[PDB]
């Protein structure tokens, strides 16, 4: 028993069990998509300038 | 007046009235008379201040 995949994991995953699931492996990034409406556009002299 | 000096606070080029200038002036006699735009640049909310 070469030990297990929790202490073994490149870039500091925390494998856990009853979904075999890794966790917080701190690599990649994620893109986002922000699709906002024209409703929360403030306009200027209604905020501190 | 004397001395009136015109900054812009908001500028869009919409449709309906979307720009604030505010005059900071410093007037004789406090009573309101009429402002204007002679060019076709602007267009005036109101008559008078």
């Amino acid at each position: 028993k070469a030990p297990s995949l929790k202490f073994t994991a490149p870039f500091g995953c925390e494998i856990y069990t009853n979904p075999i699931r890794a966790e917080n492996c701190a690599v990649g990034s994620i893109p986002l998509a922000f699709d906002i409406p024209d409703a929360l556009f403030t306009r200027v002299s209604e905020t501190p300038t | 007046l004397s001395a009136a000096e015109c900054t812009l606070n908001e500028c869009v080029y919409s449709s309906d009235f979307g720009g604030i200038a505010t005059v900071k002036y410093s007037a004789s006699k406090s009573g309101k008379c009429a402002v204007h735009v002679p060019s076709g640049t602007a267009t005036l909310k109101e008559a008078a201040v």
